[PDB]
């Protein structure tokens, strides 16, 4: 039972540019110098492969910690930039007065080559590139009413970025912690729950209560942002705050006497949306963050660090074992306290799932004022966080495989929960593959059969709502229970969590903030498609992880490495056997799945939720054609791809001409990726030989010998350009469409 | 005292199988062992009979209730003729499998999990598979006809 | 011996060494009623031969296709057998 | 099975033999090289064709070459 | 040994009865959230009676029987699974 | 090395079982046996998947492929510095001494080995395939 | 709220009961809890936290006091806020 304490080596590495002058210092093969042009790609590929640089885990941990400091400095630079642009290059103050009709914009282009046309008529006597990041909605929900506040926090963010870089330099060059510092996971959880999430949520609840809540209440009442009292005048002047919310006239006495019901005016459980702004009630969000803060503060006292109270996570792992799982979770504490890649796999998986949940929960329960009404930012946020989630999950698989090849020790995992998974990986993969086939056959024939029947002129034999009812009865049941939650199972809630469950469509300024979402047969089919695509991505990734060390084809695959191209053309051909290549295909399917998720989201919202109420029912964007057309591949091709592409392809001569140019360019990059994907190194190397002959003819032969990309690098470039082109095509399409239609 | 359930196949941990509550449970084992395919001492023809009857009986139903003529009054007759046609196709598949599959000696024997040496299944031979195919054909056509009869006869059918 | 402790190789017990185990098979000689067995033996008397089944399926294929093209298709009221029974339409450039 | 051929440029560095995952290659005495040994491929039937020997051969051009031919069970590397 | 144990279930009648009835009784206790302080088992049985009058006609998609069925069966099965786990673990050396 | 070592019934390594073991190919066609002498009890990695404990003294292990046996033996030699031999076992019940096939590991030159599949020429001195046209030749390499 | 009120008496009773429980080994404490114990019915002395600094003859610590007070305040909050929910 080691005592948790602070441990450091003083001045472990001097601060010097001698390593900057020498590329590839971190390695041994790259340190000697470039013999061939492969060396550049090798340098960049293993730039952040700290495990392959040094054997000792202490130096790796220090490198990771200071690299995290550098990333956080980069993120703070990005935030400083966004706030600074929102201050000197935006119409945030104009948008504040008319958020329903002024398009948010925080980027203005220089008028050089005729690109000034990209400065669109976004309103407010302003021109610029309309933004979809939702930053304006975030600032309004945070209570920012002036550009000076944006400038002030931007400068703060820049200072914090400098501090983050200084902290990384300090914790690598001056005060690098020892390995026993990083391995204090109990303390880590205690702090990252109570102090990062707990105290962070408490701080944000306090901000929301004292700054965002009064300012946004005045904005809701119709008060001009330039007439609202400043935030310090609300936080400090208790009479001013109590004028808006009379519970503040009682001070902290109800808080400290457990008379918390007196705070019910500014700490509510209303549920639903603000009818004026179309966002979540800010009293609800303040109460939310308060309870989250309390829950995390309590949960951060779970683990024992230096005083006997608390848990030891090793013990609670090892005590969980059973008749089917052998020794159970024994040895996993060693895995996750002596392998960075294992932790990275778990954390990336959970981060990716979380980003996905974030997208779902933000479209369905818009947390910001005038966010739902701005359809472009809502679609953009959903699609963005979906893509981030899918990428993070693919990385989680990759780092799981990396751990499995490199840091997995059979001695410390004899009969534990991991070794038994490795002992029936054949059953897992075969059942998953069977599931994957089943799912694909059924779901695709649900679309292909419909295509065939429609083409044969047999709509009564289709799987549409009219012909054959494949109703998602279970999802409709969940919708019903959630719409009736505020009456029986959530009695203190004044309303449902989202209006998507049912009843009382929410409209702000004509356009619909939120509308109950129905689920017909097209929703059934597309959701089973989603499950199919997820299950195939999981098949690929889990097969890569489980067969990372060995297989019946290659038993000695662990020593071949995590990232090797093949084992040769023998055994019939051993291409793409490495778990890295599984992440390649895994990445591909991930992309494919997300492409369907975001297409379903965009079409369903344009057809059945988004629109404008005019007193004579809803006028949706596409007119509700999803329910009757999204049961056929032809329907998606025609009524979603072909129909909604008119905005992006006819965007030339307007501010969306940039989106049209990116649409074409991303198409090109995707097709360009097909070059790297469909070809192989041998051809390109021979072409290089001919070109090198041509150069040697004129004595232009480089000292660094030209080489074709490695096979792994060729696959890497292919998947990277494919993902770039596909996603940027969808990005340009979605943004141009949703900005033009509004 | 710390009982482990999942065990290797027949106690040999070097064969590609594991005995689990799905594979070696007494109820599962008794159900599967009592199915006609696993009655190796019985004549292949009669095992094929029951097989065909069960299979041809159920396989008709999808064609009845989801076929092109499901709405028409002739839905049942169409579905049963579809089922009979599928039985004929499966008879062709069985005949070709029986002609091609059993061409090797298979010198290695077979034993039970208790270690009792037992003779090979007569079904697992060319002539035995031919007899099984004939039993399949008779059983499948009888089962399809029975499904037709029951759709025309059964009181609560709709 | 195969039954020894930690021994799973035996050149005398090749079946246990190689894993060729009858998992669920049962060698009971009779399960069905004998007369039911006799009926279904007689029902498949000539079909026990593979080439007899080949002749059966060839004849069945011919009879089913002939009957379908002569009588079966019309009886099922296929739309293809029913005539168009509608006025025709002219393509662009007045091309019928 | 495949065909594996050893050529007289072999220096007897043994790397082909050490790289073979199926024990196809072996070192035999030979007066042609300084090291006093040449590789050979007696167990050619076991050659899966993975070409690890060619990857591990330092001599330019390769002294060991694998020519993929008739595919058998062992050459296909099947556990079934 | 390494042979599969045919008594893997360890099905104990006392476990079955304890889990079933020690979920039924708490689920038959008064619950002030439900109307008339009715229990989850009470409202579930009421919905069963109302839907069993129309035996062929299934319950409507909006009828409360589904939520009661889920929220009762979860607790039941939780009691069954945890009761088996706890009994077989106490019998073994997992606890003492 | 007067005679190849015979194959006794030696204890197998402790293993909980796996789905990666012998398939029907062991029954119909062949399977391979790896036997090695262990200096001490230790945990090694199965080439099929999972972790097993080898017993002190001789051990016997049956695997589907020669490649699996040789990979595991190479692990034992390079990490644990053990000695092992491989047999091929047919369904008829005749084993077959395989590794090293001489009593000497192939990487070490041993007297008595005869060169097989050796072309006493460089790779470029092979004739063109057009010269061996319409001949029962595998290729330029076999002439 | 006042001295002798129901909420004050609830919280005072909760903190007294909790501190007494973990002072006399009835509740897990700094110097005796389930870390490295055997079964549910027996706690064990924690050598890592043994003699961590106290002047109380049973070895009651300040962290014991803080933990018992936090848990008591948590429980008192739960009990008092029952009956304050709107419904
Ligand atoms: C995520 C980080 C980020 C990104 C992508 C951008 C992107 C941009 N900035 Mg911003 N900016 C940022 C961070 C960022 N900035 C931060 C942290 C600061 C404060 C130090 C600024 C301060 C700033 C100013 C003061 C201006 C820009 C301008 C611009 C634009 C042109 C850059 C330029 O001058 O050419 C590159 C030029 C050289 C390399 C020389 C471009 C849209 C310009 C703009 O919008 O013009 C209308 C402009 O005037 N930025
Ligand atoms: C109350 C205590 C506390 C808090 C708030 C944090 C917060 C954080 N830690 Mg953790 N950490 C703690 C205690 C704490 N730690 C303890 C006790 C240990 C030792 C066991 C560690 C060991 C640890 C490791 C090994 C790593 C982190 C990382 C991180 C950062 C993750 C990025 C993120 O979520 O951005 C949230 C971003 C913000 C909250 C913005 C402000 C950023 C600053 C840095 C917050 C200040 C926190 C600091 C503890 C207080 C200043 C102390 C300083 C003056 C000495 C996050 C800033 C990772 C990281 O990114 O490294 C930099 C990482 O690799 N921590
Ligand atoms: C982290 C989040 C956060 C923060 C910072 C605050 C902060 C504040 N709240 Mg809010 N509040 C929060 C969350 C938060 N709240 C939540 C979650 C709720 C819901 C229950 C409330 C509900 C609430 C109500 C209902 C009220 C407040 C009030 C207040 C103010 C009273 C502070 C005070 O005097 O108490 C005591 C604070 C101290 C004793 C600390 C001061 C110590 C100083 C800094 C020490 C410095 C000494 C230094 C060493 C040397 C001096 C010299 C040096 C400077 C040179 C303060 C601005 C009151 C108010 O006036 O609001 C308008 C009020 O009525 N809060
Ligand atoms: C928390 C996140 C995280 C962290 C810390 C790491 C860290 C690491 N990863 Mg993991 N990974 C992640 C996320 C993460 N990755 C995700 C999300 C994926 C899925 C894509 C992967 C997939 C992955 C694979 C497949 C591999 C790694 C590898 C590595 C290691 C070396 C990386 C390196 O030096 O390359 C430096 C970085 C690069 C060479 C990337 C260059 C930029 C690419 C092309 C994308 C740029 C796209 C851009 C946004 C579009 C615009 C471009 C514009 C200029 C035109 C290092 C341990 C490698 C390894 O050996 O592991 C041990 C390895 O093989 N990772
Ligand atoms: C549209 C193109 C396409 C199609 C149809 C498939 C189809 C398939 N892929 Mg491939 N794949 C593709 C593109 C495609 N992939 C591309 C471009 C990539 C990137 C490299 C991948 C990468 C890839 C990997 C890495 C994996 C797959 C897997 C799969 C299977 C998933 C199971 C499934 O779909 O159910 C079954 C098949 C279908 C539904 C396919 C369509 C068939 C329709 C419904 C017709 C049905 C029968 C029809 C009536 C014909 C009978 C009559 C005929 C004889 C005349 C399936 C074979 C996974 C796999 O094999 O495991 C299951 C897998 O691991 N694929
Ligand atoms: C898998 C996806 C899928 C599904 C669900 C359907 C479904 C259907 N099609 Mg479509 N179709 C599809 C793909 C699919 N099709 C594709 C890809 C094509 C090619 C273009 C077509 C072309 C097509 C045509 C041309 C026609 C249909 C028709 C039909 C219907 C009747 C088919 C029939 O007779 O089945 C017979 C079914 C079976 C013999 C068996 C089905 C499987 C059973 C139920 C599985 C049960 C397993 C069980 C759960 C396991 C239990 C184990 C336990 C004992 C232990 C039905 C609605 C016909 C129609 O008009 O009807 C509307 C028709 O004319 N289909
Ligand atoms: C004795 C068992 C039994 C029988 C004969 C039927 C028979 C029928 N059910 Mg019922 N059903 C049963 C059990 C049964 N169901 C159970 C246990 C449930 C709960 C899961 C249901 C739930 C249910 C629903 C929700 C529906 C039916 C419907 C139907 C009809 C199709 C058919 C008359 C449907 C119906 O009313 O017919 C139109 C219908 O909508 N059943
Ligand atoms: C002994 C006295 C006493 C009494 C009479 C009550 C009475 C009540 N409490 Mg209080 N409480 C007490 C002690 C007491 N509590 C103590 C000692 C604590 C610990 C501090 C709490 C902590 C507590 C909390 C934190 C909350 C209550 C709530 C409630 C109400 C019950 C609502 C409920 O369960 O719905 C039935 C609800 C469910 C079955 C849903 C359960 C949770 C779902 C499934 C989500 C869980 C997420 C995840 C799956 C969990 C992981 C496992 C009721 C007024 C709630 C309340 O007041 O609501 C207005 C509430 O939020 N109590
Ligand atoms: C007998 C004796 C004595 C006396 C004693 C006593 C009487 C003690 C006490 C103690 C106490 C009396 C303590 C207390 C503590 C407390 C605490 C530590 C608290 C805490 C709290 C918390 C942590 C909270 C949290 C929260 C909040 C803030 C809000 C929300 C909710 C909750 C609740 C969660 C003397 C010394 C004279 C001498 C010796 C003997
Ligand atoms: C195109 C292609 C190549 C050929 C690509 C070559 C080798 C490299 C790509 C070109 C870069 C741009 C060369 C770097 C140029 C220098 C950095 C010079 C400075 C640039 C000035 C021109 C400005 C492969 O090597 C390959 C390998 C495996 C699978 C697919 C492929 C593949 O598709
Ligand atoms: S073949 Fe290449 S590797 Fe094998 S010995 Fe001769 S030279 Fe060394
Ligand atoms: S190909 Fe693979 S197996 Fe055949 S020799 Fe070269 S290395 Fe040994």
């Amino acid at each position: 039972i080691k005592t948790v304490k602070i441990v450091v080596d003083r001045d472990p590495v001097p601060t010097s540019f001698e390593k900057w002058a020498k590329p590839g210092h971190f390695s041994r093969t790259l340190a000697k110098g470039p013999a061939t042009t492969t060396w550049v790609w090798d340098l960049h590929a293993d730039a952040h492969d700290f495990d392959s640089h040094t054997t000792d885990l202490e130096d790796i941990s220090r490198k990771v910690f200071s690299a995290h400091f550098g990333q956080l400095g980069v993120i703070f630079i990005w935030l400083s930039g966004m706030y600074f642009h929102g201050a000197r290059f935006s119409n945030y103050e104009a948008w504040l007065s008319d958020p329903t009709h002024i398009k948010p914009s925080a980027q203005v282009v220089w008028p050089i080559v005729g690109q000034e046309i990209l400065n669109g008529d976004v309103g407010g006597g302003f021109q610029g590139v309309q933004i979809t990041s939702g930053f304006f909605q975030l600032w309004r929900g945070s209570g920012i009413t002036s550009e000076l506040q944006l400038y002030s926090t931007a400068i703060g963010a820049l200072i914090c970025a400098g501090l983050m870089f200084f902290a990384g330099w300090w914790h690598y060059h001056k005060a690098a912690p020892k390995l026993e510092w990083f391995q204090n996971v109990e303390s880590m959880m205690n702090h990252h729950l109570a102090g990062l999430l707990g105290l962070g949520s408490l701080a944000w609840a306090g901000h929301q209560i004292h700054i965002a809540l009064p300012v946004n209440t005045l904005l809701d009442a119709g008060v001009d942002p330039k007439e609202i009292p400043l935030p310090h005048e609300f936080m400090l002047n208790r009479a001013l705050m109590a004028e808006l919310y009379p519970s503040f006239a009682k001070g902290l006495t109800p808080f400290f006497t457990f008379n918390w019901t007196e705070y019910s005016d500014f700490l509510t459980f209303r549920g639903g949306l603000n009818p004026v702004t179309g966002g979540l009630w800010l009293t609800d969000m303040a109460h939310h963050h308060l309870a989250i803060a309390v829950l995390f503060l309590v949960a951060g006292h779970q683990y024992r660090t230096n005083w006997g109270i608390g848990h030891s996570m090793k013990e609670i792992l090892e005590a969980h074992k059973g008749p089917f799982t052998g020794e159970g979770h024994k040895g996993l504490y060693e895995i996750l306290t002596t392998s960075w890649h294992a932790q990275l796999a778990i954390n990336l998986a959970l981060m990716g799932s979380l980003s996905i949940i974030v997208s779902h929960h933000m479209y369905s329960m818009p947390p910001y004022p005038y966010l739902a009404t701005d359809y472009g930012t809502q679609l953009s946020l959903f699609t963005h966080h979906m893509w981030i989630g899918g990428f993070c999950i693919c990385g989680a698989a990759a780092h799981a495989a990396i751990f499995m090849v490199r840091d997995y020790d059979p001695a410390t995992n004899y009969n534990n929960v991991l070794d038994r998974v490795l002992r029936h990986r054949d059953a897992i993969i075969s059942h998953l593959n069977w599931v994957c086939i089943f799912l694909g056959f059924h779901s695709f024939g649900l679309y292909i059969h419909n295509d065939t029947m429609s083409a044969l002129g047999r709509p009564q034999d289709m799987f549409s709502d009219t012909a054959i009812q494949l109703q998602p009865i279970f999802a409709q049941f969940v919708q019903h229970t959630h719409a009736l939650a505020p009456e029986l199972t959530a009695p203190t809630a004044a309303g449902s969590t989202s209006a998507s469950w049912g009843g009382d469509i929410v409209a702000v300024g004509g356009k619909i903030a939120m509308m109950p979402i129905s689920l017909g047969t097209s929703d059934f089919m597309v959701h089973h498609i989603h499950a199919f695509t997820i299950h195939v991505t999981v098949l690929i990734l889990l097969k890569g992880v489980l067969f990372a060390r060995s297989s019946r084809l290659i038993p000695d695959k662990a020593n071949l490495g995590f990232r090797f191209p093949c084992d040769g053309p023998g055994r019939g051909g051993t291409c793409q056997v490495s778990a890295w290549d599984h992440v390649f295909l895994g990445l591909f399917w991930m992309y494919n799945s997300i492409s369907i998720v975001i297409f379903h989201f965009s079409w369903k919202m344009q057809s059945d939720v988004w629109g404008s109420v005019t007193g004579n029912g809803v006028s949706h964007i596409t007119g509700g054609n999803f329910a009757q057309s999204a049961n056929t591949i032809n329907g998606w091709l025609r009524d979603f791809l072909w129909a909604q592409s008119s905005q992006v392809i006819q965007s030339y001569g307007s501010a969306l001409s940039a989106y049209g140019l990116i649409f074409l360019g991303a198409h090109f990059i995707w097709a360009f990726s097909l070059m790297f994907l469909f070809s192989g190194r041998g051809y390109w190397q021979e072409l290089i030989e001919s070109i090198v002959w041509a150069h040697n003819k004129l004595k232009v032969a480089p000292a660094i010998q030209p080489r074709a990309l490695s096979i792994t690098q060729g696959r890497a470039v292919g998947v990277a350009h494919y993902l770039l082109g596909g996603i940027a095509t969808t990005w340009s399409f979605f943004l141009a469409r949703i900005i033009a239609v509004g | 005292d710390k009982v482990q359930i999942v065990k290797p196949i027949n106690g040999d941990p070097f064969i590609g199988m594991l005995e689990t509550p799905v594979t070696s449970s007494p109820d599962v084992a008794n159900f599967l062992s009592n199915l006609p395919a696993y009655r190796t001492g019985v004549a292949p023809l009669l095992r094929g009979v029951e097989v065909g009857l069960a299979h041809g009986f159920f396989v008709t139903g999808p064609f009845i209730k989801l076929g092109p003529l499901r709405s028409t009054d002739a839905a049942e007759l169409a579905g049963c003729l579809s089922g009979a046609g599928l039985v004929l196709i499966l008879t062709a598949c069985l005949s070709i499998y029986g002609a091609t599959a059993f061409q090797r000696e298979e010198v290695v024997g077979l034993k039970t999990l208790s270690g009792r040496t037992i003779a090979k299944d007569p079904l697992q031979s060319s002539e035995g598979w031919a007899s099984f195919t004939s039993g399949w054909l008779v059983g499948g056509l009888s089962g399809v006809a029975w499904s037709y009869v029951l759709t025309q006869v059964l009181p609560y059918y709709s | 011996k195969y039954g020894d402790e930690s021994v799973y190789f035996d050149l005398s017990d090749v079946e246990a060494t190689t894993g060729s185990w009858d998992v669920y098979g049962v060698d009971s000689a009779s399960r069905y009623p004998e007369q039911q067995a006799a009926f279904f033996e007689a029902a498949a008397q000539g079909l026990g031969r593979r080439e007899a089944v080949y002749s059966v399926l060839a004849v069945s294929a011919g009879l089913l296709t002939v009957a379908y093209g002569v009588k079966g298709a019309k009886d099922a009221k296929l739309p293809i057998t029913v005539g168009p029974q509608q006025p025709a339409q002219v393509g662009p450039r007045d091309r019928i | 099975s495949h065909a594996v051929k050893i050529y007289d440029t072999c220096i007897g560095c043994t790397q082909c033999v050490r790289a073979c995952p199926t024990d196809v290659l072996e070192m035999v005495p030979w007066d042609g090289c300084k090291a006093g040994q040449i590789a050979s491929a007696p167990r050619t039937e076991d050659c899966v064709g993975c070409k690890r020997c060619e990857a591990a051969c330092p001599t330019d051009f390769l002294s060991v070459r694998v020519y993929l031919g008739s595919e058998t069970t062992r050459s296909m590397g099947l556990a079934y | 040994d390494l042979k599969f144990d045919d008594d893997w279930k360890k099905s104990n009648v006392a476990v079955h009865l304890a889990s079933l009835f020690g979920w039924v009784i708490p689920s038959a206790s008064p619950c002030p959230a439900f109307p008339d302080n009715a229990s989850l088992f009470k409202v579930f049985s009421d919905r069963i009676s109302e839907n069993l009058a129309h035996f062929p006609t299934g319950p409507s998609a909006d009828d409360p029987i589904w939520l009661y069925m889920l929220t009762w069966h979860m607790g039941l099965f939780a009691c069954m699974m945890f009761g088996q786990i706890g009994v077989q673990a106490r019998k073994q050396g997992y606890f003492g | 090395w007067t005679a190849p070592k015979l194959d006794p019934n030696t204890p197998s390594p402790i293993f909980g079982g796996s789905t990666g073991g012998l398939l029907r190919k062991a029954q119909v066609e062949e399977f391979y046996v790896l036997t090695w002498e262990a200096k001490k009890e230790a945990i090694f990695e199965m080439p099929t998947g999972g972790a097993a404990i080898m017993r002190k003294g001789p051990n016997l292990l049956k695997l589907a492929r020669k490649e699996q046996c040789l990979a595991l033996l190479n692990t034992f030699r390079s990490k644990m510095k053990l000695d092992g031999c491989i047999y091929r076992v047919f369904p008829s019940g005749e084993v077959q001494y395989l590794h090293p096939k001489d009593g000497v590991y192939p990487e070490k030159v041993n007297k008595g080995r005869v060169g097989a599949n050796q072309n006493m020429r460089s790779i470029g001195k092979n004739t063109n395939p057009a010269k061996i046209k319409f001949q029962g030749k595998l290729g330029p390499f076999e002439v | 709220w006042s001295i002798g009120s129901t909420e004050n008496m609830i919280v005072c009773f909760n903190t007294t009961a909790i501190l007494g429980a973990m002072r006399f080994g009835l509740m897990p404490s700094v110097k005796k809890n389930f870390n490295g114990a055997s079964s549910h019915t027996a706690m064990v002395e924690q050598a890592n936290a043994k003699t961590i600094g106290s002047r109380d003859p049973s070895g009651f610590t300040a962290v014991d006091v803080l933990a018992g007070g936090s848990l008591a305040t948590i429980i008192s909050a739960g009990e008092i806020l029952a009956g304050q929910v709107p419904y």
